[PDB]
């Protein structure tokens, strides 16, 4: 499963 | 910018045997950027029906792909890989060796 | 898809423990949220939880059991200001942040002097228009409204005199131009036993 | 024994123009199970292994949304990174994301990672403790400051110790026929004379899974560090893997050389010598 | 201080009209959301947007348009004004997808088919009982907002010209006058309590006032009463020793 949190613009 | 020339090998899925059907592979790896053109050849002429893997990469970020087609080796037929990348002046040709 | 909450309205008396649960349908949901919403207001966040198990913040405990598809909020020591509809929010994808139907909490005050009474008030818009007030009862008493379309009875409301440290439960009833008895108004579902009707 | 789940992401700006090429792939171990391609027809996460097909509509909608979300984050990223490195709009640039988790033989969490690259050099990477960042250059320190205040590591640690680990187990149990298999290498050796006094012995290992293998050459029981050609482990395209190792041998002394194959599908390490 | 605002806070639409609800955000958040809230079934996702430039559809996007030109703005626009779209509408936002959402002020929206059923409230202050004062030594004024459509009202008490937040309670939801008919008129009640010392003193002013959010000033009006706009209708009482 992919991350549904923790993925933010640099 | 980091740019890297592809490593190329040509090979078959199974031990090559005359008159028996197989798969011709071309494995391009270690390259950056991701855009690359890979043909497979049968006596110098392009093979139409060629599929490829979904783009992935290694731990040093360089990409790899597997290009493939179904073939049937005979003793009179030459097979090769043609590869084009931005780090090449003109395309690179690697011949298939069954007798590796 | 479905986020179902613990079906309200709940009624938990003062100083006790309130407990709300939340179930969700997606096994792969990764973030979970509890919101509080007052009457005609925005939701504001109580807590987020990401990992399985218990999270602590003051009087509030978050509990997440991902295998059971379960989020809960345990409210310790509940004040009258905790009375709101409580909202559960489960994220289902990217921006598919999906909510429950809301569970209504009313923390009901300990009435220090349960002295129930019914009064009739005169207007300032003339001195002929009548209205009825039923005030100072304890929180076990509830209210019904139906005899006809004549008698409109409002719900149980709670005011607070902060300086005098006193709580008061009340309800209003009226019916325009009739022979409207103030004594015969509030007893659809039956009144307290010693309600003062000083006529 | 020990396993891993891994997700890989590439966004290429094709520009003076825009609309980036996005490709996402997911692996359990050395087996691909899912993909996304922005060029492709469906605009969905697509199955690439039999055992993932049994998942419900919730899963496919959930992964599609989360993969579509990754893509649009990367599109903003490409805009931003142009600014941080003062690069013009005429040229193409690449972002890369990799995340995943390892488990040990008991399927308990071993280690997690979340790394990021721009133009094929390291940009920012999560350290092994999962609470701190290694930033490669000065533009990446700005990204590090954003991500520290936003609690990106906390969120990432929650995914990498929980959700990554718990879904890896589920994948390993649903496809235990495929994923808990070990195809032992099928081995042979060929011989080729290059001149009248020297010869090449090539030791082969074919159709193995997983891709981790060790081929070593030994002259009279001692490791041949010297004249050893050893290729990249290549795929067969059917799920299994191939590799060879070659040495040059002065002729008539071919029987002094032994090839050694260690792979986890083998009951014991293998010793081929020519004949 | 970085926040989220919505505009307007209340709106009365004619049927088949167009209305854009603005929502803006200073907080540099990537993800933005639109929700509807109705009296039975909670918050309900209309549309989303994970980053600037991009959008997405939620549970009920039907009838609703959305746009994301910039990081800051996420306006929801309603093409045709159906009577089903009467709700309270909430804009929200989060730093990235799946994180904590921060909500706007809210927007009360009511689509009416007939403008000839929109009414301002009639307000009255009922002065407290003689019997309450001799029993409790406290005095309760009640208020009565009646005869209004729709339920876009805010009630407040004012002592001497100063607003009060203690000794006061208002009904949670408004109450339908004829609780059966289509587009029925509502009634709101509220009670203020102070002591007999504060009440029987003749130099004390008491004002109950109702902020009704009515029609826009750009609206069609033709009929028999005055134009039922946004208004405060007040009702007063003074202190008395009797």
């Amino acid at each position: 499963e992919l991350a549904g949190i923790g993925i933010l613009t640099v | 910018m980091i740019q890297r020339t592809p490593k190329i090998q040509v090979y078959s899925r199974h031990p090559a045997e005359n008159g028996k059907s197989n798969f011709l592979n071309c494995y391009v790896s270690g390259f950056h950027p991701s855009d690359i053109e890979v043909d497979l050849l049968k006596n110098g002429e392009r093979i139409e029906k060629v599929e490829h893997s979904d783009l992935s990469f290694s731990k040093d970020w360089s990409f790899y792909l597997l290009y493939y087609t179904e073939f049937t080796p005979t003793e009179k037929d030459e097979y090769a890989c043609r590869v084009n990348h931005v780090t090449l002046s003109q395309p690179k040709i690697v011949k298939w060796d069954r007798d590796m | 898809k479905e986020v179902e909450q613990n079906s309200g309205p709940l009624s938990v008396p003062e100083g006790a423990i309130a407990s709300l649960n939340c179930t969700y349908s997606d096994r792969g949901s990764q973030s979970f949220f509890w919101y509080r919403q007052y009457s005609g207001k925005s939701p504001e966040l109580i807590m987020f939880i990401y990992s399985n198990g218990d999270k602590e913040d003051g009087r509030f405990t978050a509990q997440l059991n991902k295998a059971s598809q379960y989020v809960s909020l345990l409210i310790r020591d509940s004040q009258p200001s905790d009375s709101a509809t409580y909202l559960c929010a489960v994220n289902f994808g990217g921006g598919k942040l999906i909510f429950g139907q809301g569970t209504e909490l009313s923390v009901k005050p300990n009435i220090q002097n349960p002295d129930p009474a019914v009064y009739q008030l005169r207007d300032s818009k003339s001195s002929d228009k009548s209205v009825c007030l039923f005030t100072d009862f304890d929180s076990q008493t509830n209210v019904s409204q139906s005899k006809d379309s004549d008698v409109y009875i409002t719900d149980k409301c709670v005011l607070d005199m902060r300086s005098m440290d006193f709580k008061s439960n009340s309800a209003v009833a009226w019916s325009n131009k009739s022979d409207f008895a103030c004594a015969n108004a509030f007893n659809n579902s039956i009144i307290p036993e010693d309600t003062f009707f000083p006529s | 024994g020990s396993h891993s789940m891994r997700y890989f992401f590439t966004s290429v700006s094709r520009p003076g123009r825009g609309e980036p090429r996005f490709i996402a792939v997911g692996y359990v171990d050395d087996t691909q199970f899912v993909r996304f391609d922005s060029d492709a027809a469906s605009q969905r996460m697509e199955p690439r292994a039999p055992w993932i097909e049994q998942e419900g509509p919730e899963y496919w909608d959930g992964e599609t949304r989360k993969v579509k979300a990754h893509s649009q984050t990367h599109r903003v990223d490409l805009g931003t990174l142009r600014g941080y490195y003062n690069q013009s709009e005429a040229g193409s640039h690449t972002v890369q994301r990799m995340y995943g988790c390892d488990v040990g033989s008991d399927w308990r969490f071993l280690r997690g990672y979340h790394q990021y690259a721009y133009d094929g050099k390291d940009y920012i990477a999560l350290k092994e403790d999962l609470r701190s960042w290694t930033a490669a250059d000065m533009a990446a320190q700005t990204t590090k400051h954003k991500w520290e205040a936003a609690h990106v590591a906390e969120q990432l640690r929650a995914y990498l110790e929980g959700t990554c680990v718990e879904w890896l187990r589920r994948y390993l149990e649903n496809g235990k026929e495929t994923l808990q298999r070990t195809d032992a290498p099928k081995t042979h050796m060929t011989h080729h004379a290059v001149s009248d006094h020297e010869a090449t012995l090539r030791c082969w290992a074919l159709s193995f899974y997983p891709a981790e293998i060790t081929l070593t050459w030994q002259r009279d029981g001692e490791d041949q560090t010297q004249d050893t050609e050893l290729v990249e482990t290549r795929p067969a395209g059917d799920g299994t893997f191939q590799k060879w190792a070659a040495v040059v041998v002065p002729s008539g002394q071919e029987q002094r050389y032994t090839c050694h194959v260690q792979h986890e599908g083998l009951p014991k390490p293998l010793t081929l010598r020519w004949e | 201080i970085a926040g989220i605002t919505q505009a307007p806070t209340s709106q009365i639409l004619a049927a088949g009209r167009r209305m854009t609800l603005r929502c803006t955000q200073d907080m540099r958040h990537n993800a933005m959301y639109w929700y509807r809230q109705d009296l039975g079934l909670g918050l309900r996702l209309i549309h989303y947007s994970n980053t600037a430039g991009t959008t997405g559809k939620g549970e009920v996007p039907d009838g609703y348009s959305v746009s994301r030109a910039n990081t800051d703005d996420f306006p929801l626009t309603l093409a045709s004004a159906v009577p089903s779209q009467t709700s309270v509408y909430f804009c929200a936002s989060s730093l990235s997808f799946g994180t904590e959402a921060f909500f706007g002020q809210g927007t009360r929206l009511t689509v009416v088919e007939d403008l000839n059923k929109v009414f301002p409230p009639e307000v009255a202050v009922f002065e407290p009982s003689e019997a309450e004062i001799s029993h409790t030594q406290k005095a309760t004024l009640v208020c009565l907002a009646t005869g209004f459509y729709p339920d876009h009202v805010e009630l407040s008490w004012w002592v001497n010209g100063k607003e009060v937040h203690s000794g006061v309670c208002t009904d949670p939801q408004p109450l339908k006058e004829q609780p059966a008919l289509n587009d029925s008129r509502y009634a709101l009640s509220s009670r203020l309590r102070v002591s007999a010392t504060f009440w029987q003193d003749p130099r004390n002013h008491f004002r109950c006032q109702v902020q009704f959010y009515g029609l826009s000033e750009n609206d069609e009006w033709t009929q028999d009463r005055a134009k039922p706009v946004t208004q405060i209708v007040s009702a007063e009482a003074w202190g008395r020793a009797d």
